[PDB]
């Protein structure tokens, strides 16, 4: 099975150039009768095709973006790339790479897709989060991941070994212009004294990682 | 360009029922070159149907596509809770390639009251001048819920933000987090912090509280 | 109605030419069966960006000076099943629209 993986910055300043790369594994990006596309999704909005490049080099673009967009392939590295110049906040979106084929008749559906990577276009500086406990007293506990920019953060519990009863909420944008989110987990009230619960917070844009052990507050 | 208009914008149906999703095009789409995608929360879109009616490999028989000209449908029979998603159509009969704006499909379930929890601000946060108080509503249905913060019986307004998870793909419930933000100075002037929750599954509102400085 | 003809067992010739306005540097070219579609070619018969895996054994060849814009197609040892429309398509970099030629091939029995 083909697998696609986006890479590149999560934060770009207005008027600068957004560059992303898609690395293809499990198959050759030069195989006959395949095409390779970039599609983006602004937060809370629908999908917009940016452009595609065929195995044979033919490139096609969304007309409104053509003056700013370059898609290219590096067959040596099995990668294809997107450059979008002169970005503004309109270009904040999750960017996906995707592929389609092998086609007989022309087609241009996409499957599989990459995982998507969020790019925020902003002049604001990156800021890593502070992590605070949501302490218990079934029982619930959690971590409050406050005051970071840009999105996203990821949160796991016990290095991914605790997933039952976990809820990681969408972040909210505060009036300060920084994000905050919570992650919670429900556990047995009789377990609070014995068992260890650690939330693992990763904010890649600031290279900030935090491991926070959450316990009942001592009194 | 060909503009695709999906209807309805939102759909809420019980498991085992049939969902009918419409995609309508501003001009005729050449050769039934219309595809449908399922997008689950946090995931890339997944191709369901191409060429209006051909099922993608690995897609269950309960997904069907049909239509032609300007009117296309996606049909999902025998709905399952894991079918919660936003569904998108796509045309590729002309350039630019375009997509509809999506239909959000919620899968109904029986009423489930939230479990409610309140969390005081941590001492570590208080030292930097701000207090966040968090109320959690866990695993409820339907999505409509009311959180009212009270501080020594004063109803708080304008100083909270909330967010709600996507529908759980197995139990079809939602959860909600509300954060009340106060200055450390205001937090330390008051004693009783309370979250009152109203929801269809609660016969009367449920209140969870703490007293500042007590355990 | 322009049709190109070959007789069964002969080699067919489908002319296709473009202005090599990007000098020295490679230009996407495709040929396929069927009229030129929205993008690139349907039912691709040959590649020009690199040699195919079975290059030596294929019946489809570009025997002209493709460097100078001659991307005419040879179809070797034709059969009646080779009759139909063929698409020749060229994308000179930056062009607003590809140049697209639909060529009708009629094979006649021997």
């Amino acid at each position: 099975q083909l697998q696609l993986q986006e890479s590149g910055p999560g934060l770009v300043k207005p008027s600068e150039t957004l560059s992303l790369t898609c690395t293809v594994s499990g198959g050759s990006i030069s195989s006959r009768s395949y095409y390779w596309g970039w599609i983006r999704q602004p937060p809370g909005k629908g999908l917009e095709w940016i452009g595609s490049i065929y195995y044979s080099g033919f490139t096609y673009y969304q007309p409104s973006l053509k003056s700013r967009v370059t898609i290219s392939v590096d067959t040596s590295k099995n990668q294809f790339s997107l450059k979008l110049s002169s970005v503004t906040a309109a270009d904040t979106a999750v960017y996906y790479c995707a592929t389609g084929g092998p086609y007989g008749d022309y087609a241009h559906w996409f499957e599989p897709w990459g995982q998507g990577t969020l790019v925020t276009v902003s002049s604001a500086s990156t800021k890593g989060p502070s992590v605070f406990p949501l302490a218990p007293s079934t029982a619930a506990l959690g971590c409050l991941v406050k005051d970071y920019f840009p999105e996203p953060v990821t949160v796991s519990w016990n290095s991914g070994a605790l997933t039952s009863g976990v809820h990681t909420f969408p972040a909210v944008l505060q009036s300060s212009g920084l994000y905050s989110l919570s992650s919670v987990v429900t556990v047995p009230s009789s377990s609070l004294g014995t068992q260890t619960y650690i939330c693992n917070v990763n904010h890649k844009p600031s290279n900030t990682k935090v491991d926070k052990r959450v316990e009942p507050k001592s009194c | 360009e060909i503009v695709l208009t999906q209807s309805p914008g939102t759909l809420s149906l019980s498991p085992g029922e049939r969902a009918t999703l419409s995609c309508r095009a501003s001009q005729s789409v050449s050769s039934s070159y219309l595809a449908w995608y399922q997008q689950k929360p946090g995931q890339a879109p997944r191709l369901l149907i191409y060429g209006a009616s051909s099922r993608a490999t690995g897609i269950p028989d309960r997904f069907s596509g049909s239509g032609s000209g300007t009117d296309f449908t996606l049909t999902i029979s025998r709905l399952e809770p894991e079918d919660f998603a936003v569904y998108y159509c796509q045309q590729y009969g002309s350039s630019p390639i375009t997509f509809g704006q999506g239909t959000r499909l919620e899968i109904k379930r029986t009423v489930a009251a939230p479990s409610v929890f309140i969390f005081p601000p941590s001492d570590e946060q208080l030292k930097s001048g701000t207090a966040s108080v968090v109320c959690l509503l866990n695993n409820f249905y339907p999505r409509e819920a009311k959180v009212q913060w009270k501080v020594d019986n004063a109803l708080q307004s304008g100083n909270s933000q909330e967010s709600v998870t996507e529908q759980d793909s197995k139990d079809s419930t939602y959860s909600l987090s509300s954060t009340l933000t106060l200055s450390k100075a205001d937090y330390e002037k008051h004693k009783v912090y309370a979250c009152e929750v109203t929801h269809q599954g609660l016969s009367s509102p449920v209140t969870k509280s703490f007293n500042r400085g007590e355990c | 109605e322009v049709e190109y003809r070959a007789e069964v067992g002969q080699n067919a010739y489908l002319p296709c030419f473009y202005t090599p306005a990007a000098p020295g540097n490679l230009v996407p070219v495709c040929w396929g069966k069927g009229a030129c579609p929205v993008f690139e070619c349907g039912n691709v018969v040959l590649r020009t960006d690199e040699r195919d895996v079975n290059y030596w054994t294929s019946r489809y060849w570009l025997n002209g000076d493709f460097r100078k814009g001659d991307v005419s197609l040879t179809i070797e040892n034709v059969t009646l099943a080779d009759s139909g429309i063929y698409c020749c398509r060229i994308q000179i970099p930056g062009i607003m629209n590809d140049e697209k030629f639909n060529l009708k091939l009629v094979i006649k029995p021997a």
